[PDB]
């Protein structure tokens, strides 16, 4: 019977909604995390019979039978807003203002883009992210480095022992996209390009719509728990209602088969 | 149901039904601050008037 | 099956009551807001049978309840100081008039005004105040007295120059105003045609500068009404449950 | 679907934004040249229920929505820093600085320094647009009521004037877009800036060795925190009772 299938689709949609809510709540402490939201869409409708003639000296209701089918999850979009900044006092942590993504090099050979600014230094001096993925512009900080300073622009400098003037060692240019929502997300806070998102364009910070770099700060996740709790309540109640519908359909079918 | 309402022209209407008192059902001024006494007397004060 | 429909009407009435209660609670910190209360009434009564000392032996079945109207208490809220120089608060009755983009006019109660780039005084949202008060540049200070007169002083001037007046409108029946969103009201047939006047005359209010009118929402009343709504809803669900039991027993036998 | 949950959600969001702006105001109370913010709320669209000259109609609300946030551009107090290169504006106006990209920004926090090349810059590296250049071997720097900045040198009686600090004014101060480091950029809401010498055309005067403080009233902020906390709790109770009612309904 079609009613069971419709209710099954509704229950699956509610389960997926609860899944994305739980995913948002779980990594509320993840740095540079953009919260998600699931949008659904109804399926097709079967027209058993078309409406007839009406509005002829009468006010009869239109006699048209058009049965629904259910609902499917059509998309899950993330909100690329701006999160708050938390101080860490670590000179190798960069927070990003505006739009942009640091470009890292995946081990297989391709490249990914990320927002999580918390970097470390390997044994060879190269600047990598937490996980070992080398930053594609390949900033190398020499040894005996007294302190590393990264300005509001992408330039990174390090003061030596005797020399008064800091020596420039690299530029942290960053990429921008035409549609940031279309990036395909994988683990480790990484995004890879798709056809939905335009070809990335690299630029220096502060120009061509790029953001700015703050040293010693980390961008926090833009998750709002007040939304999550009410969404949880709503999905739980909808799940209960659909279960009640399933129970009623089962009872009426069982009454029928007792004939 | 003592929930009286005032129309645009100043009629004490309860659910669309004008209230009835002695000597004509009811009528009030345009925007007076209506005060109803303990016995039924309806005091009216024109706003802005002393 | 009549009892099911009656209980459905009761549940819907309680739901709308809870809806207006929640709406009152939500915007408790909105300037110039007025609380609403919902009023219900009975439906048609079916007279099934016409009527020493015994009972009259007459039958008259009810039908249910529907929401009739939502009245707004146009009372006077408390005044809170914002210390801004372009915030005004109404003492008494009256509404400011603003011009909608489409061409018609709307009326509001809260006072929180800014200045557009050309210089005219608009509300928070870009809508222009109707009398078209323009504040010129190099304005050392702005004064809005208890009257509608608004004045601005300039450099090296013994006396200020008047740059307009904030006249405000009044309605015969302010309860009948249809409240569209964005802290605005529109004239409808239920309310009388607006009549404009300078503040302090013809029954209008007075202007206090640097203060705003807070909402007049009584939280304790809302909480008690909410408790009553929940309990009544739970009671009404029992009617549906018992009628379901009766129908199930009837179908079984 | 439940009607009253999505109203209390909007109420909670409004209270959260109110607390957010209150916390932001309280945090930077010791910064110089800061202007407090107030958020203004408004309700959403109303749905009208149609009935078969009614005194009033049946209308249902939907919630509340924060529409805008304004800044009180009043005059803060002054604190004497004893420095010789700190300027406080008495009145209304904005110093013009140049961002590294090339655009122009406008600020009010006056606490300036001298870069290695001798020019006058703000704390952060940005240089003042009129490009005041102070040569080395400077005995003292004096900035009067006007924009004239003079430097005294050894062996000379007449001080040599090096530049003028023209400040810009706007038709609408509140319309300025705010970015970090106490910097504002013009928009369409704020008119095109116009330059002026201090004390003329409504522009303010300059005090040397003083810094303007923030206009934040903590006593108001504490009571606002109390109010927002109570409102948030009440909306939470509304959510809870809606949940109880719906749970009672669905177990039928």
């Amino acid at each position: 019977i079609s009613s069971l299938w419709i209710a099954k689709t509704g229950l699956d949609a509610q389960q997926t909604n609860m899944d994305v809510i739980a995913n948002n709540l779980a990594n509320v402490s993840t740095n540079g995390f953009k919260r998600q939201r699931a949008v659904f869409e109804d399926l097709l409708y079967q027209t058993i019979r078309q409406p007839g003639a009406q509005s002829s000296e009468q006010t009869t209701l239109p006699s048209g039978l058009q049965i629904g089918t259910g609902v499917r999850p059509v998309a899950t979009e993330r909100l690329h807003s701006q999160g708050n900044l938390s101080q860490t006092n670590n000179s190798k942590d960069v927070a990003i203002k505006g739009q942009g993504f640091f470009q890292v090099m995946l081990p297989d050979g391709t490249s990914a883009y990320t927002r999580d600014g918390s970097f470390q230094v390997d044994q060879n001096g190269q600047l990598v992210t937490a996980g070992g993925f080398q930053v594609q512009p390949a900033i190398t900080i020499p040894a005996n480095a007294l302190s590393i300073t990264i300005g509001r622009d992408g330039v990174v400098s390090v003061t030596q022992q005797g020399q008064a003037a800091p020596v420039q060692v690299g530029q942290l240019n960053l990429t921008t996209f035409m549609n940031d929502t279309g990036l395909e997300s994988i683990g480790e806070n990484l995004y890879i390009e798709t056809q939905s998102s335009g070809a990335p364009n690299e630029s220096t910070p502060g120009l061509n719509g790029a953001g700015l770099l703050y040293q010693g700060y980390v961008e926090t996740s833009n998750v709002n728990v007040a939304e999550e709790l009410v969404n949880m309540i709503q999905v739980q109640r909808a799940y209960e209602i659909n279960s009640k519908a399933v129970s009623t359909t089962d009872q009426m079918l069982q009454k029928l088969t007792q004939l | 149901n003592g929930n009286i309402q005032v129309g645009p022209t100043g009629q004490l209407t309860i659910q669309g039904h004008p209230v009835i008192g002695e000597g004509g059902p009811i009528t009030v001024p345009e925007g007076s601050e209506i005060t109803i006494a303990a016995d039924g007397t309806i005091s009216a004060l024109n706003p802005g008037d002393p």
